């Protein structure tokens, strides 16, 4: 295709494809790093 | 029977021919011996019967078997009435006129010029005789291109969660345009109680319902194959189309472009564009320009 | 082949093959291996 | 109170009727009388023709049935010759259908008009 776009053409709108990333990790992390600012 | 020699049994029908009575024994050859049943006749029967109320095409009756054991196939025969052909089956004699005359094409059974492609009949199995129809049933592969709903013989589909709603439909093969896709199988049922039903499903917005006639329903909730998962879309790269079969009208799928390997499978469900964004509104493509 | 186009403000307001995502058991919904795409 | 049905668009194809373009059966026609040597004019209407054409010249005519045939060959052989010139008319004319107007000219060429 010559006419081809850049990569946006795929929809207006879809369902979530869910998330990789977890709440709990993001708690330990985020006190890890309270402690690493604190030294 | 080994346990009585022919004696004694030729004999017993002797004895068994004096108390039964006798069988008739009688032959037949019918005043037709050859000619004057151009096929053409059929076509032009069939215009006949296309001009008087197939001009409709909209009122799909399910095939039949009409009885005439004396009167011939006359203008009372049930299938003239629901305006649709004899078959093998019909108590309508051999020199029935309604009859599908065959398939003969000779490279295949698969194209516009074909008999059966431009009707309804997918090519049967005992008249297609030219695109290997009887022959070698057991080998999956043939010359013809429409007798792979009678043979069965399916694609290989994948069920993963489509991208566009919950679950669908995938290959994992490329095929081409204008040839079989596995049938969309499922139960008979009328239309009250599909609406009844239907009445359920839509409250739960649920559509496993197919318009297979005018006359039966073909539902795929509780019992089905896997292409039920198929989702619509106003522009799929596969179809649906009726087709009729040895006497079961069923519908077969068939893709309307070429595909390749991995590609999700969509067919429009032809319903109203207000039943379209009441049930399938999602379509994810937009104009590229 | 990338644009490279000269940097503008007015600038501002995938070509994928093969399989991509993992395919379930149509009998039971199950996870189905990629061991087994032919006899499945 | 109607579930929305599932629908695919229907199809009532039958075979169509064949018929040859005007003309084509001419050519298939031509050459296999041109291939054939038998009689075109049924055996019997000269044998009651002829016995009255003859009937007007003199009075009780009986016939002999070999000179019947003998007839029905120059009738044939004749005519035949006569459309074959006919159709060279015709042609020149830029047309490809014969008319009356043309056996009349062509047989003033010949010279059996006068
Ligand atoms: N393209 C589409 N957009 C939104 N809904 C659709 C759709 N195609 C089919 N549907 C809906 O999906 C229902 C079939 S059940 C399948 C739904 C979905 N694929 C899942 O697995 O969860 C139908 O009742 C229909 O209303």
């Amino acid at each position: 295709n010559k006419r081809r776009k850049l990569k946006n053409k795929r929809r207006r709108s879809l369902p979530r494809p869910h998330d990789f990333f977890d709440a709990q990790t993001l708690d330990a992390i985020r006190h890890r790093a309270i402690c690493f600012n604190l030294s | 029977i080994g346990t009585k020699t022919c004696r004694q049994v030729y004999e017993f029908r002797v004895k068994e021919s004096s108390i039964i009575a006798p069988a008739p024994a009688e032959d037949v050859d019918t005043p037709p011996r050859k000619k004057k049943r151009k096929h053409r006749l059929w076509a032009a029967h069939c215009r006949k019967i296309q001009l008087k109320k197939d001009g409709s095409s909209n009122h799909v009756y399910n095939y039949q078997p009409c009885d005439h054991p004396r009167q011939p196939c006359d203008s009372s025969c049930p299938c003239v009435i629901a305006q649709n052909f004899c078959e093998k089956f019909c108590q309508c004699s051999s020199e029935c006129q309604n009859r599908f005359p065959g398939c003969r094409c000779k490279a295949q059974c698969n194209t516009k010029q074909c008999p059966c492609y431009l009707a309804v009949r997918e090519c049967d199995p005992d008249l297609c005789l030219t695109c290997g129809a009887a022959d070698h049933w057991d080998s999956k592969n043939v010359s013809c291109k429409n007798c792979s709903i009678q043979r069965g013989s399916k694609k290989h589909l994948l069920l993963a969660p489509s991208d566009v709603a919950g679950w669908g439909i995938f290959i994992k093969d490329p095929v081409q345009k204008n040839e079989f896709i596995s049938e969309y199988c499922g139960e008979i049922i009328s239309q009250d109680e599909a609406d009844r039903r239907g009445k359920v499903y839509d409250k739960y917005m649920c559509s496993f319902l197919f318009n297979l006639n005018n006359d039966f329903v073909v539902d795929a909730t509780r019992k089905g194959n896997k292409i039920r998962f198929a989702n619509h879309s106003v522009n799929p790269n596969c179809y649906a189309k009726v087709m009729m079969v040895n006497g079961d009208h069923r519908i077969g799928i068939f893709a309307k472009r070429a595909i390749q390997t991995g590609e999700e499978l969509f067919f429009d469900y032809r319903y109203s564009q207000a039943d379209a964004l009441k049930y399938v509104g999602i379509e994810r493509e937009m104009e590229i320009p | 082949r990338p644009k490279r186009t000269k940097a503008s403000m007015s600038e501002f307001l995938t070509y994928s093959s093969g399989h991509n995502r993992l395919y379930f058991h149509s009998d039971t919904c199950l996870p189905l291996r990629p061991q087994e795409m032919e006899v499945d | 109170t109607k579930a929305a049905r599932k629908s695919a668009p229907a199809t009532g194809g039958v075979k169509k009727p064949h018929r040859y373009r005007p003309g084509t059966v001419a050519l298939r026609e031509i050459r296999r009388y041109q291939k054939s040597t038998e009689l075109l004019i049924r055996k019997l209407p000269f044998q009651r023709l002829v016995r009255e054409i003859a009937q007007d010249f003199k009075t009780d005519l009986r016939f002999q049935s070999s000179a019947v045939m003998a007839l029905q060959e120059a009738s044939e052989a004749y005519l035949v010759a006569l459309f074959e010139d006919t159709n060279l008319c015709a042609i020149h004319a830029k047309r490809v259908t014969i008319m009356p107007k043309d056996i009349q000219l062509a047989r003033r060429i010949r010279g059996e008009r006068a």
